[PDB]
């Protein structure tokens, strides 16, 4: 099976065009590198994954999306998601966010916007071990934004004050889990580079 | 799971138009 077929087979083909427009935006080709258009579709799903489990009241108060049933309508997400929309819409957004809550705009374009906390946050999915690309992503990034890392391995690397629970942090590393054992099954595993 | 793709990206459009 080609890595073109395992993508199209395993992912939503929402997810695989906005991967195709990254490389776009980036000039890299899906057919060449075929590996980074997969990087790049686990990296989106778990952005949205992440944004789809917590919501906030006018209040403050945190509610998952099974509580917060019903109320929707006076319920805003907790995380604003900025990977997935077009670059250069992005970068706006971000320094929209940043302006409102009275915060620096981050030098690098980040993945989610906290806005509990008021936290910018960068994710990151590694098939190596996560606290390994923590501390790479750190010396980048410094304290500009809460790193999210999680690995193909059930390793993880997440701050003790993030607002993702056992539940959320469950429901990605099996996920990533699931990929790993589908990749392995096609023997795509082995040949995989990842972010790191 | 598609459920959490469908509602951020209309979600991303929501947050865009109002800016
Ligand atoms: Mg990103
Ligand atoms: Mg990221």
């Amino acid at each position: 099976m080609a890595m073109d077929t395992f993508i199209t087979r395993n992912f939503q083909t929402t997810i695989i065009q906005k991967a195709k427009n990254t490389m776009a935006e980036f000039s890299e080709d899906p057919e060449l590198q075929p590996a980074m258009l997969f990087n790049i579709c686990v990296h989106l799903e778990v952005c949205y994954v992440i944004s789809d489990m917590n919501f906030l009241d006018e209040e403050g108060k945190s509610y998952t999306a099974l509580e917060g049933q019903g109320k929707e309508q006076n319920l805003r997400p907790q995380y604003e998601v900025i990977e997935g929309m077009p670059r250069t819409i992005a970068w706006m957004v971000q320094r929209s966010l940043a302006q409102e809550h009275g915060i620096e705009t981050p030098k690098y374009l980040a993945d989610l916007f906290d806005y509990k906390t008021k936290r910018f946050i960068e994710v990151g999915i590694t098939k190596g071990l996560a606290d390994d690309y923590f501390w790479k992503k750190k010396e980048k990034l410094g304290n500009s934004m809460e790193l999210m890392i999680f690995s193909y391995n059930q390793d993880y690397s997440l701050s003790n004050e993030s607002s993702l629970d056992e539940e959320g942090k469950g429901r990605v590393l099996s996920r990533l889990t699931e990929l790993q054992a589908e990749l392995s099954l096609k023997n795509l595993w082995q040949v995989l580079i990842g972010e790191e | 799971l598609s459920n959490d793709i469908s509602q951020g990206i209309k979600r991303q459009r929501m947050t865009v138009e109002s800016m």
